């Protein structure tokens, strides 16, 4: 099963004209992140039939050449976010290993689909396209990953990642979910859960390979 | 001046931190219950509320281990602030969406 016969399915049932008519005028008017041709990277880099874990982000980075189209993910030379510098501590002390490159292309070729709720911002306005569509589709593609596989780990970090519990059938899928990992929430149930350990524990329950997090 | 700006000459004055370096800035949401001390999250006020968060961020802050943060229900600016070394969040502006429960907005005049 391939992403181009659900987004057929998803822009059968929805009509996401007028979301493509904003995104034009945004794009030719505005300064948006990330750039066009990166919005789906999530997409190419997980094929559906290889996804074993999906990470929930909410908006992309809003700032000049952090985004490029993967949850929590910045371009190779960019600074560490806070929330993925503590994504990434927690990673040294469950798994052992060490990252230093803040780009998760690797994780999205292991089989991680790194899908933000929203999948465009405009420079310096956090939420500023919220509510143009994205969450419909985005919603519709939580609940393919959960209808036509078979065993995924689903990772909810933060209360609007939660919210997405109703679309995720865990009779058939894994569910680790805690506070998010911002340096705000991070104290009250992100260091020590280990959610990394916690998905591949899972997988090898169900026969699957365990996801390689560390630099590859 | 933005607030955003505002809290910058604020923090790196008190830091002593470089002028002309970028801070950037990442925006999470979040309920109030998972980022605010205890004695903050009531019920009726910001219990149960989803905050938008702005944390700004670069090398000479995470050198001094703070994080500049300000805080939104909506509309409603709700806080202002760093978390310090001893990962303690240290209030400029705190509102509980009833009533400001700290102001000291006017160290922000610059």
């Amino acid at each position: 099963m391939e992403w181009s016969q659900i987004f057929h399915d998803i822009t059968t049932k929805h009509d996401f004209k007028a979301m493509h008519d904003f995104l034009e005028k945004e794009y030719s008017t505005a300064i948006v992140y990330p750039d066009r041709e990166n919005i789906y990277q999530a997409f190419d880099l997980t094929p559906f039939e290889n996804i074993k874990v999906v990470i929930l982000g909410q908006d992309p980075y809003h700032g000049p050449n952090q985004a490029h189209g993967l949850a929590f993910s910045v371009q190779p030379n960019a600074k560490f976010p806070p929330s993925l510098r503590n994504m990434y501590k927690e990673l040294a002390d469950d798994i052992g290993c060490v990252r230093q490159t803040p780009h998760l292309q690797d994780w999205a070729r292991e089989g991680v689909l790194l899908l933000n709720t929203v999948l465009t911002v405009r420079q310096g306005e956090a939420n500023s396209h919220r509510d143009i569509g994205w969450e419909t589709f985005t919603d519709e593609i939580i609940k393919a990953v959960s209808d036509y596989k078979e065993h995924v780990v689903f990772i909810l970090w933060g209360k609007p990642a939660q919210q997405k519990i109703k679309l995720i059938d865990t009779s058939k899928h894994c569910i680790i979910k805690s506070v998010h990992p911002s340096p705000l929430s991070a104290y009250r149930g992100f260091f020590g859960s280990k959610p990394y350990s916690k998905a591949n524990t899972y997988l090898e329950s169900v026969g699957k390979s365990p996801i390689n997090w560390c630099e590859s | 001046m933005t607030l955003e700006l505002q809290l910058k000459h604020y923090i790196t004055n008190l830091f002593n931190l470089p002028k002309d370096e970028k801070w950037e800035c990442e925006s999470i949401e979040e309920i109030a219950d998972d980022i605010l001390p205890d004695q903050y999250v009531r019920l009726g006020a910001l219990s149960n509320k989803i905050l938008q968060t702005y944390t700004y961020y670069s090398d000479t802050l995470h050198e001094s281990n703070i994080y500049p943060f300000i805080l939104y229900y909506q509309k409603q600016l709700i806080a202002i602030g760093y978390i310090d070394e001893n990962h303690d969040m240290d209030f400029l502006y705190l509102h509980n969406t009833i009533m400001p429960l700290l102001d000291q907005r006017y160290l922000l005049t610059g």
